[PDB]
């Protein structure tokens, strides 16, 4: 339910499927991703133990230095919030309008890396909900998620993502009532 | 940010936990340290406590003003560490930012 | 058959979930699209009735001056052509092959406004129809239709196209007598 | 088994499929490709005989020159290697892992034809195998393949692919031997 | 650098000599100071050790990976300072980079 | 800026002392630390004393010059903190610079 | 590129297949030519063999290398021609360039 | 430019003669040379004719799509030369460029 | 550079002699070709002999001018190819330019 | 055995010499070093007692703020380390071949301020030997040492070497096992 999670995210894909086999065999990990993506990047998922993923995170950012400036961003977060893996395991439902008064977040920001780790830092300070998560699948290359919960809660996890996000933030902005008819299509 | 006051060891908690409860800072650690200072050309000795705030990098001004508007001495301690956030935890520099109430 | 359409293109997906939440709360529209398209814009579609509609796009471009240059374009058609409606509700059909001596018009333009327009107007004033209408899906955020008719009626309505378009035009061009071969791929 | 190929790549989809009518009707030839790709070319290959293709790539030539500058790359191969054709024809399956021992290359380039011409020369030099070919397909306008075999002969056909491709090369990686969970994905 | 880490007092020098013998820093300080926080919007009080841990600028990244790996609470305090080093003693920070074994 | 040094306990405030009754520091705060480091390949212990030195930018290098010159170990442990001085009290930051006095 | 030695007519074919079987070169074809040349201040003539050698750009250095610390005369013929590679076939310059091993 | 091919000894005169009347080239020269190159990692020996077509600048593209989509061997030899324009006869260049008709 | 002029075959070594021994050239080799050309539309078939001149790059001039100003036919052929002097052997440029009388 | 240095470097003779005339009046200190070196520099030492020295330092650099950017560098030991002393002083020999399974480091620098304090921080920290030292002679104005120890001890070195010298470190390099021909002339 909360494993351990790494991400890297490189502009080429040959130095990509070097990196990906550098990881494997330096740890007993389970490769979530390994695939070109928007627009000509390559990215990188494991998942395992916290020791285990932190070995073959180190091992994975030695290789990538024979690319000079070829990594784009990396995170390895040791424990993830139960919320983020059905998005990231692909295999996810559309969550339920348990309340039409909820405020929306929407974020978006230019990597994958810092996507995933602004949500974990929110979802585990403020009382919010996860409704959606696009990593980089034709946007050309940005990812997005989207936020659910008080007024309130939802400002104080819009502080959250602005820290851990840094200068890799595109955009961020809060509904405070969302109409019917965006309702049906942001909750999704 | 780290900021760093010198306050005497009798109203230390007291100040603490006003400045976190009102909501000026997320985080304060207190330690007693000894001050060695001169007063009057004479160099004196005193124990006082040395407090370690925890506050983001948008709630600096508001603590400052609220620090030297509050503050028993004439000169107020008030030093401001610069933070290495690249290399820092990044998640408990949100946690930092988001219990640092605006308000 | 003829109502109503507003068109919005934003450069942020995140503005585009407040500019659509300001038009739907203004006036009561039916919202067509709202999306992220290529290469990283947001798409905003509405129909109605011609006062409702110029209602919501009056409060819309008044909520996008939050974002400091991030309206792309705009287009508010009082009375789209009964031609336009298929292809912009995604519910269309291939035409027939009625006469394999038409000329067809090849027409790709940077934003979705200018290419509604361009075939609005070129509808509206010579005897040509619409083949085939792509609004930026995986082609670097460009384009395009194909307009077929006699060779005269094509050319008055390059005519038009150029007019309406003007700098928002990438290319034009105009096959006299198309092969048999191209013929199956064009009148798709 | 091995026809010729022509392949031609073009900055407008409407000069395309200009580009395309003369070619078809010039030789009788076959229209393998007429499409928009990735970010915004127009890709056309035909095939046949070598003295028809040969004819059509010639009249296709002369067309381009009404776009000027908007011809990106072109290439004409006299006989195709049996390998190369299931996966330009769009119809192929999974290659069996035959040996476990076997090297992988990687290889992206800038532009289709460069790709397809350093796979043909690559395969034709050293005793290698085909396990993918992918052609500008929502990874930003970029192509890559993969090769197997044995390190000697990997070697030797990085050797003429770096020679044919030249600066239309991205990046080039020989992997000696592929981790269980790579296999998996590479051999797609 | 210096980076900065609180734990409960009874795990400070398991965890500082595990720290060092294991070439992951050069030095490690330990100080015991006193927490003022908030735990579920009341505040709180505790008793905890404050590690100033001295590593070079190539080690940080294996000892920040090493900390959250391992931290026991969900928000691991990890901040890194900035030192300025045309000012510092230039021969320590040579006896830094030596004994922190990249390993 | 800041500087750190470490002295064994004993010449903790006789060192203090002398340093602010010259004029080489304005200020110092002694922290009772435990130490653990590595000798000979071995894990070490011991207590020793933290000392807090507030200096201005201009007496920095006369107090290393003066640290080094005298410190009882063969590397002295001499490490200055970068100081924020827009977010500061730029009052004691003036208080600082006018009690170091050049000489 | 193109190399051009010239060597006597008896050492041709021997010089020839030792230069492709050690792999320096992919190719080399041998044409009889007749010379003419000053020795001596008086015009020669003899009849000698050209050497026209298919070379990678890589292999070129290992080339000349070999050639001139095994050629018989005291100035040895070695001249590289430019070939214009964007009009030539460039399946013929991979199969040039993977036949001369670099080894 | 100058481009090379080789061919067989007896397709030579028929080749030539075909590529000259048909417009392609302006003018061949036929060499008999001897070929040594590497079949089945064994070293061969052949006799061939090389082929010197003078062609301009702007009927390669059509000599070469000629040459490949009716050349026997699975990869044809042909090699563009760079010819120095400024310092060769102008004259013969435009008897080259008239003589290649473009068709 | 390398310059390339057809004579026929009579006239080759009278030519060639002549060229050496006037110091215009530092060396030349004869092949006899075989020459396929267009005459009065009419392709033609003719024996000649194929010159390959070695000079510097400053006797070009002179040697293109004595070509021209002699030569039988009405447009004397004369093509001076591109050498790349960087991985040609250099002794051997140094012979070509100084057995090159400027005169 | 162990007494203190300072060490200053100016872009001037006349300078130089100034600034040499006030450190001697300052404290009662010994002039090692004032001279005209490579390539147009003026190099100063001093030694004696570490609060004389350290007077004399910061009376010389009182002087040199006369020329307005003419200080290149300038260092002060406490505690100089005994191997260093020979290499300073001018009359030393060459080092034995103790064992030659020992690995060398070559390490150059810009200064020779810097190469002084790299070279003492260096001995003090890892088990090694000083080998050769020179300091500005006829090599274009740069300085280099050379280091002996085993593999471990020589790495150990190179990273403390790394961090003191900063900024003004020109080459390092590790040879594992000199050749014999090359063995006689770098421990010289």
């Amino acid at each position: 339910a909360r494993p351990a999670l790494g991400v890297l995210e490189l502009k080429s894909y040959a130095l990509g499927v070097a990196v990906a086999d550098a990881a494997l065999r330096a740890a007993p990990v389970e490769l979530l991703k390994c695939e070109p993506v928007e627009p000509g990047k390559a990215l990188i998922m494991i998942r395992g133990e916290p020791e285990a993923v932190a070995r073959a995170m180190a091992a994975a950012l030695e290789t990538a230095k024979a690319g000079s400036g070829n990594l784009i961003d990396h995170a390895f977060i040791g424990r993830i919030h139960p919320a983020l893996l059905p998005f990231l395991l692909e295999e996810t439902a559309a969550p339920p309008i348990e309340d039409p008064d909820e405020a929306v977040l929407v974020v978006e920001t230019k990597t994958v890396a810092a996507a995933i780790e602004a949500a974990d830092a929110a979802l585990d300070v403020a009382p919010v909900r996860l409704l959606r998560m696009r990593l980089s699948e034709h946007i050309g290359g940005k990812a997005y998620f989207v936020l659910a919960g008080d007024e309130e809660a939802v400002r104080k996890a819009a502080r959250a993502v602005r820290a851990v996000a840094g200068e890799k933030l595109i955009d961020l902005r809060i509904i405070p009532r969302p109409h019917e008819a965006l309702r049906g299509r942001l909750f999704f | 940010p780290i900021a760093l006051t010198v306050v005497p060891p009798e109203e230390a908690e007291p100040l603490a936990r006003e400045l976190v409860e009102a909501g000026l800072a997320a985080e304060v650690l207190l330690v007693p340290v000894r001050r060695i200072y001169r007063e009057k050309g004479k160099v004196r000795e005193e124990e006082v406590t040395l407090l370690l705030i925890l506050v983001s990098r948008e709630g600096v001004p508001a603590l400052r003003a609220w620090i030297e508007a509050r503050h028993p001495d004439d000169i107020p301690l008030f030093i401001v560490l610069a933070v290495d956030e690249e290399a820092s935890n990044k998640r408990y520099l949100g946690y930092i930012a988001a219990e640092t109430h605006l308000y």
